[PDB]
């Protein structure tokens, strides 16, 4: 109930997912149904219950500060589709139309 | 009409390896040669917490008079950007390793205790070189352990801001966890400023100042911004939330964007890193691993070895300088003599020769002599003119 | 394709007694594949050449009488969301088609160390989101017991390749049931060890706090063996548990008289079909005929498992899947001229419908104004779900009930109905939420389609799970049926 075009496009943006106003409507409803589905948790009594962030009760797992040489540039770029001069190449025209 | 401003400062910890990856923290000039699957954010990689980075983060927070957390976990700060591959920076939101501390500063007038609200651990982002209509991306620096220090919004003028950066830099420098040099990026700073006319609680426009690269430079933007929204408040002004870039050449701040609200980073606990439980023993080890900081080191130069005001501040500006001074002192250099010799003479020699490595050149063993040869041995000063330089960039005694 | 139906154990000994050459064992595997997968469609990338080579190396070692490794010369299929150095790993997504890992996951490391033989990668739902493997960008795996049915999700290829006699063992990943549900649908043995029992280094992340790798086999024993080869702490995974006792076969073959077994009433609730329910109750009786003591108990917060699981899983996914921008690897949109387009176009074109649904939900559940009411709430609910188990475990050794509410459903039956698809996780999600170990073994068949019996254990008590599972298996199993399909 009440999930507007606007929120749908604000989320798409927070997620960097391209969507068409021919997908937005469809997504507004989907989310809505999913949320209604999600709303089921509200019937659960959590007053005073601490959130579970970790299921395993470990503690202080740290790594000694000893460097390990990195892989070759060649290995690091091997899977990237666009590269130039040993780096990753990407568009950067900052115009509030594109961005 | 207080101009309220706070400072967001990041410091680069100088560890061997990165914060959540074994890759070295120091890299060569070859791009993307200082990485691994972790720094490259490959699918299925995990973060592994650098132990020393924690010890140093909580060493610098104590030196900052902060309450050290007992429970401290990491969180993800989610955002998409070429130099941040995972699309989330592992940081801390609640439970920052250090909270509510302060530092004392002297600004025109007297002493003002400025609060520091928090100190948390983060990882640095990679660098994005803007070439042509494209962008080049080097992940060599990605993952470098940083710590974020946010002042309480207590500082009250572009000058108090400078004094703040100086003392802070000074204190962090003494803990030996960072060279904290802004020309080297091991110390960065962003400022937030807003004006609220007296008698009322409402503020005018609020701005985040970006691209402030030097202590001297933050002041410029700070005091320019101050005047900029000073007009806005009076003339007509349209209240708003904004981010502004400081133009080094023109000295003005340029509006680079107007916030539509509060940047949503979807902060949430990092499940891949088990929580940290910092006990007393642990806190002790690092407690004791702290020298005498500048303030109490300076208060030591006041009544004991009763030196001046100016003197105390500049001799405690760096640990090395202050160590040099005290090593040279017992050696046989009259208190004042060396003070005046370091204050100016050596300080001016360093700046004029950029010989900032006060350690691999002239030594307290060597310098100690010169001051005696002047003290009484041979007679007085002018000879000191060139004996000093040579003795500084060359040999060992007169 | 002659030993293609032999168990890991027997195949193991058949190789140690030099009654068979590793190179021929593999020849049989690929023969099986070539003949059967065209119909089953459970395999994605095949690693035949490398496999061939490794076996040739194993023949020498055989001859020299130096056969080391718990899984020497044993064939293995690996879910395609588990990284394999040099082998195309796709997570069954367009986003990663053609992706060749430049590092080795920890379980594969461990598996090579034991001299297993990588036969290939298995099909699955895209990025482990789905309950039928139908979302794969590549193909739809089918249930060996019924070709009109789904194999389950997300590890359908792992459950199908084993049930179809293509490999004696396979790995899967379970986030909310992705190992146990496919196993239940394909009538095989699948286990999701305790959270922390198996390194996640090299597991393409779905939900970091819920994810976990585990094995799938044709019998309880082969399964325990495989778990011993992948369990253990790892300096590459901070959440990996420092528990040395990685022996799971020691108590197998031992009786279960006196074993205190809890049968949650909620596990036989309204969402459970009539046939699944009848089979599990006959299973309860079987356990009684074996001495175990079975009594009803309640896990009241069960009903909240699916929703709290989707909110948590989706949320984490909305963060673990963000690295996919087609910059350093993966799908890279060609029609992008701006940086915003590059992220938005690559991601929208590279991800399938279901994956984008989760991300949408997850991103929304974590956003400003909703965080406390959705994500935080779910995490609190997560606490409730675990407390339920903590309580039951105060008086019971294990917990039993059905793995899935129904038999496997039809291909295309719920592919366009995500909500009903989700309902299939009713009985599996509480386990990951509590971080417990849970195992599924067959316990029946309704119209030919297998039904699953699940045993949930205390943390790191997989051995007790294998003990009771083995006992039950001596009374019922489908050991002789696979051979006939
Ligand atoms: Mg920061």
């Amino acid at each position: 109930t009440k999930v507007t075009r606007e929120e749908v496009e604000h989320i798409a943006n927070l997620a960097r997912l391209q969507i068409s106003p021919e997908e937005t409507e469809e997504m507004a409803n989907t989310l809505e149904s999913i949320l209604d589905f999600a709303k089921q948790n509200d019937s659960a009594d959590t007053e005073g219950v601490e959130p579970t962030y970790h299921v395993l009760d470990l503690q202080n797992v740290l790594r000694e500060d000893k460097a390990i040489k990195g892989i070759p540039q060649e290995l690091a770029l091997k899977n990237a589709k666009e590269t130039e001069d040993g780096q990753f190449k990407v568009p950067t025209i900052m115009n509030e139309e594109d961005a | 009409f207080e101009t309220v401003i706070g400072l967001e400062v990041h410091v680069e910890l100088k560890t061997d390896s990165k914060m959540f990856s074994p890759s070295p923290a120091h890299f060569g000039a070859e791009p993307n040669s200082n990485t691994n699957v972790i720094d490259l954010a490959y699918p299925g990689v995990l973060p592994v917490v650098n132990k020393r980075a924690v010890d140093w983060a909580m060493r610098a927070a104590m030196a900052l008079n902060m309450e050290i957390a007992t429970e401290s976990k990491f969180d993800r700060k989610n955002y998409f950007y070429p130099d941040n591959p995972k699309a989330y920076q592992i940081s801390q939101f609640d439970q920052p390793i250090g909270e509510n501390g302060y530092i004392d500063i002297e600004v025109d007038g007297e002493t003002k205790r400025i609060g520091i609200t928090r100190l948390h651990m983060e990882e640095d982002a990679g660098k994005s070189t803007h070439k042509g209509e494209y962008s080049l991306v080097d992940l060599n620096r990605q993952g470098t352990p940083l710590i974020e220090i946010v002042s309480e919004p207590d500082i009250r003028s572009p000058k108090e801001a400078y004094a703040y950066l100086e003392k802070l830099r000074s204190i962090i420098q003494y803990t030996g966890v960072s060279d904290v040099k802004m020309e080297e990026g091991s110390l960065r700073c962003d400022a937030n400023i807003s004006l609220r006319p007296y008698g009322q609680e409402k503020f005018g426009t609020k701005a985040e100042l970006k691209n402030l690269n030097s202590f001297n430079y933050v002041r410029k933007g700070l005091e320019y911004e101050e005047k900029r929204q000073e007009e806005e408040l009076l003339n007509g002004g349209e209240i708003g939330q904004e981010t502004r870039r400081f133009d080094e050449s023109t000295g003005k701040t340029i509006l680079m964007r107007v916030k539509e609200g509060s940047d949503d980073y979807r902060y949430f606990p990092e499940p891949d890193i088990v929580p940290l439980y910092i006990d007393d023993a642990w806190k002790e080890r690092v407690r004791q691993t702290i020298p005498e900081l500048p303030d109490e080191r300076k208060a030591k130069y006041v009544n004991e070895l009763g030196l001046p005001a100016y003197d105390a501040h500049v001799l405690t500006l760096t640990k090395e300088m202050s160590d040099f001074f005290e090593s040279t002192i017992e050696h046989g250099a009259d208190v004042k003599l060396t003070s005046n010799w370091l204050m100016g003479g050596v300080n001016e020699y360093l700046n004029k020769n950029q010989v900032e490595l006060l350690d691999t050149k002239l030594t307290p063993e060597n310098l100690a002599g010169m001051i005696k040869l002047i003290e009484d041995g041979t007679m007085s000063s002018k000879i000191a003119k060139k004996v000093f330089p040579e003795l500084a960039a060359k040999g060992g005694n007169a | 394709m002659s030993i293609r139906y032999e168990s890991v154990e027997n195949l193991l000994t058949l190789i140690k007694d030099k009654k068979i050459k590793p190179s021929d064992v593999v020849k049989d595997i690929y023969d099986a594949i070539e003949e059967t997968d065209p119909t089953i469609k459970s395999f994605l990338a095949l690693d035949k050449e490398n496999a061939i080579k490794k076996a040739q190396e194993l023949d020498e070692l055989q001859a020299k009488d130096q056969m080391d490794g718990k899984l020497f010369g044993i064939p293995m299929g690996i879910k395609d969301n588990i990284i394999t150095n040099g082998l195309e790993t796709t997570c069954a997504s367009k986003m990663l088609e053609g992706f060749v890992p430049i590092y080795e996951s920890t379980v594969m490391e461990k598996l090579h160390k034991e001299n297993a033989v990588l036969i290939g990668k298995l099909n699955m739902d895209e990025f482990a989101m789905g309950g039928s493997t139908e979302t794969s960008y590549f193909k739809k795996t089918v249930n060996p017991f019924d070709h009109k049915a789904v194999p389950g999700g997300s590890s359908g290829g792992s459950a199908a390749a084993v049930a179809a006699g293509l490999v004696p063992l396979s790995l899967g990943s379970d986030t909310g049931g992705s190992i146990r549900q496919p196993a239940a649908y394909c009538g095989v043995v699948g286990m999701k060890p305790t959270y922390g029992r198996v390194s996640r280094f090299g597991l393409v992340a779905f939900a970091s706090s819920l994810d976990q790798i585990g094995p799938l086999t044709r019998n309880v024993k082969d399964n325990a063996i495989v778990l011993e080869a992948i369990s253990g702490a790892d300096v590459n995974d901070s959440t990996s548990a420092p528990v040395d006792d990685v022996d799971f076969t020691s108590e197998i073959g031992k009786d279960i008289k006196g074993l205190k077994v809890a049968l949650p009433k909620e596990y036989l609730g309204e969402g459970v079909a009539d046939d699944v329910k009848e089979a599990v109750q006959n299973a309860v009786e079987t356990l009684k005929s074996l001495g175990a003591v079975v009594e009803e108990v309640s896990l009241p917060n069960t009903k909240f498992g699916i929703p709290s699981y989707y909110v948590i899983a989706s949320s984490e996914a909305s963060s673990n899947l963000s690295r996919f921008d087609g910059i350093r690897y993966g799908y890279h949109s060609k029609e992008a001229h701006s940086l915003e387009e590059l992220y938005k176009m690559s991601r929208s074109e590279g991800f399938g419908k279901e994956v984008k649904r989760r991300i949408f939900l997850g991103t929304f559940a974590l956003s400003s104004g909703y965080y406390d009411a959705y994500y935080k709430k779910s995490q609190k609910v997560r606490t409730l779900i675990k407390n339920d188990f903590d309580k039951v475990f105060e008086n019971y050794d294990v917990v039993v009930g059905p793995t899935a509410p129904t038999t496997a459903f039809n291909l295309g039956e719920e592919i366009d109905d995500p909500l009903t698809m989700y309902a299939n996780d009713l009985l599996t999600t509480p386990v990951n939420l509590a971080g417990l170990p849970g195992i599924s073994v067959p316990c029946g068949q309704s119209n030919g389609r297998p039904i699953g019996l699940q045993f949930i254990g205390k943390p790191f008590d997989e051995k007790t799970l294998y003990r009771v599972a083995y006992q039950y298996e001596t009374q019922y199993n489908l050991h002789d049926v696979y051979e006939k399909l």
